[PDB]
């Protein structure tokens, strides 16, 4: 003969748990994968070429239009800097010209999938 | 006056190298849709330059190689032209194989296979291609072991590892476990190679929650710092830490070995930061390993704290959980400082892109384990916002099913659906199954016989899915898990814990009751040191002592001290009132029997106020 | 504890 006996309250421990999820079981799903990823295993190829200035070969780099290919670049998931605060400065002069020259091919294409 | 269009060959090639390496310096500076076309402009140029040298020049076999490689590296890391990059690598290979008997071309030819069988199929991420890469990678290995030279035995071991890494991607988990052992069994003992491959095995099992076989566990403990070097060793330490956190063990010894390590090797991870780990298997067989979270000193302490913080989640109420409510947000800021201050390079923008994406997942773990610490301490799901997938499969619809069970809604629908779909981890499958068996067993007791024929039916199913997913995972060695299995069997197969206890043999009672004694004898309010001790989980400790005090205690002063305690504990976390009540009836008997007069009076008032609240509006 |  105890209080609320007559009421509709659980009387046995298994019943007290119907609206109690075993929340002391904290899931660790994914934490090991956080150690293990991202992971790169790569193979260096450390060998110089075109050090011998002895080279009488020379090239006329007027690329652009001239098998098959049509390169498509990867739309990255994040910007790598936040916009809350031009990138050719530092290029050597030969380089900067070639880029002004072939400004037409810098009509690339960025897309995404896998 | 200078030329710009009839250049030496070394100038053409050094211009491809400059356009690339300039992109590698503005990679962490892209903030706009514009700046992206600048970055990929500099890469477009570098790729088409390397193509010029290949078509408009005559190159030696070594120049075709170092050039074709440098170009393919960019096709692979910057475009989706995987079919194309595979053309260049197969052509370069087929050429090198014409000269291969009058010139030494093994390093180049192996490096080609590595691109066809490892680097490319991973970036592709296509089950069809993986299935082909493996066909080929096996054909390669099965062919090289028939060459007795010491080089070809070491390269087969390299492609035996490429063979495994693919099976993991193809989720052919038996092949994975079989090969990893055949590979490790052949590697020269106590070698940095075997110890790296082994670190890969252990970490593979943890990702699938598979139980870690004994030899591998000793191989991990026996890793020597001076044969494996501070990068691979900080990985060995990370794995042991994670092994404890998984069996809910104690991590004090581990956080201290990490401190002994850090006191003598911190500069190795800061000064050497960037240069990676190189595993010299042989003269001219050296593999580079980059593990960014584990190898760079700052990045490691941030991971390492989130683990220390996930262990103390269950302590929550008033001590070690004060460590978690203090240090989970610092993970979030120190993780946020690693994103704002990300620096190139000189790696792809997309390398830095994915290292950001891992940092963004670490952010989502924190916004989760705060919602969990809020559901322990308060007995309800804060649910909140929406636009998150949960840092794992359906941690959202687990959190959302729990919010249904909390609301008395049963959630038998949600927990079966969550444990039915193949995408969910094996652990979350189990948490969903136990909560099911708990709700189904609760009904067998508190339901009539009309609904019970169907509900005795369900309780049997759901119990065996639990017998299963427990026996094939590493949870079977987590004491908090084995004990919760005991608690629930006894509660459902014994009166007065179920109104309609489920049938069982005398032998099965002898089993489980003898179990509970080991747990009870070792966790009862008289604390020791062994494999049966439990983290101070409140709900768990309370049920262990109600259950255990009620079945194994015979003295009456003893039984009064215990029920007095259990009863007072229940206030420590929210959402406990209906358990506090069933405990107070129990204390109320023990008081009346022991004639503790006043106690029978107070406990009546305490139970009157609980009935008032349990039936509130 | 807690470095920088």
């Amino acid at each position: 003969s105890y209080p609320g006996k007559d009421k509709n309250i659980p009387g046995r421990i298994i019943e007290a748990l119907e609206d109690l999820p075993l929340s002391y079981l904290v899931p660790k799903d994914g934490l090991a994968a956080l150690v293990n990823a991202p992971m790169r295993v790569s193979l260096p190829f450390d060998k110089t070429i075109f050090t011998s200035a002895d080279d009488g070969r020379d090239v006329n780099i007027n690329v652009l239009g001239t098998e098959k290919e049509r390169l498509v670049f990867k739309r990255p998931s994040n910007f790598t800097s936040s916009a809350n605060s031009n990138f050719l400065e530092g290029l050597s002069p030969l380089a900067q010209s070639v880029l002004s020259t072939h400004k037409g091919l810098n009509d690339s294409i960025n897309i995404e999938k896998k | 006056e200078n030329l710009g269009d009839k250049l030496s060959i070394s100038q053409v090639y050094h211009l491809a190298q400059e356009y690339r390496d300039h992109a590698y310096s503005i990679a962490n500076k892209i903030g706009s849709e514009e700046g992206l076309k600048q970055y990929y402009g500099l890469m477009n140029m570098s790729i088409q330059m390397f193509q010029l040298l290949k078509t408009k020049c005559t190159l030696s076999v070594l120049e075709d190689s170092k050039v074709t490689f440098e170009m393919v590296e960019l096709l692979i890391q910057e475009t989706y032209n995987f079919d194309l990059a595979e053309l260049y690598i197969s052509s370069l290979k087929e050429r090198l194989q014409t000269h291969q008997s009058d010139t030494d071309l093994v390093e180049e030819i192996m490096r080609c296979e590595f691109l066809l069988l490892h680097d490319l199929p991973l970036m592709r991420d296509s089950k069809f291609h993986y299935k082909i890469a493996l066909r080929n990678c096996n054909e390669l290995v099965q062919y090289m072991v028939n060459l007795q030279d010491e080089l070809y035995q070491n390269w087969a071991s390299v492609f035996q590892y490429v063979g495994v890494m693919l099976c993991i991607k193809l989720k052919q988990h038996r092949r994975v476990k079989t090969s990893f052992h055949g590979l490790l069994s052949q590697c020269r003992e106590k070698s940095q190679w075997k110890w790296f491959l082994n670190l890969c095995y252990v970490n593979y099992l943890l990702n699938e929650r598979f139980p870690i076989p004994e030899d591998a566990l000793q191989e991990l403990r026996s890793t020597e710092l001076h044969t494996v070097g501070p990068e691979l060793y900080a990985w060995k330490l990370a794995l042991e830490m994670v092994i404890q956190l998984c069996k809910d063990g104690n991590i004090t010894d581990h956080l201290n070995e990490f401190k002994n390590f850090f006191d003598t090797n911190k500069q190795s991870l800061v000064t050497n930061e960037g240069k990676g780990c190189v595993i010299k298997i042989m003269p001219r067989i050296a593999l580079k390993v980059e593990l960014p979270m584990i190898f760079h000193y700052k990045e490691l302490k941030n991971i390492l704290l989130l683990l220390q913080s996930v262990s103390y989640i269950v302590n929550c109420y008033d001590e070690k959980g004060n460590f978690s409510r203090k240090f989970l947000p610092k993970v979030y800021s120190t993780t946020q400082k690693l994103i704002k201050n990300i620096a190139a390079g000189g790696v792809s923008m997309n390398e830095l892109d994915s290292r950001i994406q891992t940092y963004k997942s670490i952010l989502e773990f924190c916004e989760f384990y705060k919602v969990w610490e809020q559901t322990l301490l308060k007995g309800a799901v804060v649910t909140t916002e929406s636009p998150k997938l949960g840092p794992s499969p359906g941690y959202v619809r687990l959190l959302q099913a729990m919010k249904v069970q909390f609301e008395g809604g049963g959630a038998v629908e949600e927990y079966t659906r969550l444990a039915q779909s193949g995408g969910t981890s094996s652990e979350v499958k189990m948490i969903s199954l136990l909560n099911c068996y708990t709700v189904q067993a609760a009904r067998v007791s508190r339901c009539s016989g009309d609904k019970q024929g169907e509900l005795v039916e369900q309780c049997n199913k759901v119990w065996l899915q639990v017998e299963k997913l427990l026996q094939e995972t590493d949870l079977q060695f987590n004491p908090i898990w084995e004990c919760t299995v005991t608690i629930l069997w006894l509660f459902s197969h014994f009166e007065p814990f179920s109104w309609n206890p489920l049938p069982c043999s005398d032998k099965q009672r002898a089993e489980y009751v003898s179990k509970l004694r080991e747990f009870y004898s070792s966790n009862k309010f008289v604390a020791a040191d062994n494999r049966f001790k439990l983290k101070k989980a409140l709900l768990l400790q309370i049920l262990v002592n109600y259950l255990g005090g009620r079945m194994l205690e015979h003295d009456l002063g003893e039984i009064y001290a215990i029920s007095a305690k259990c009863f007072d504990m229940c206030r420590q976390q929210g959402g406990m009132r209906k358990v506090q009540y069933v405990i107070g009836i129990w204390h109320l008997m023990n008081c009346t029997v022991a004639m503790r007069g006043k106690d029978v009076a107070l406990t009546n008032a305490k139970l009157e106020a609980l009935v008032k609240q349990i039936t509130s509006v | 504890f807690t470095s920088d």
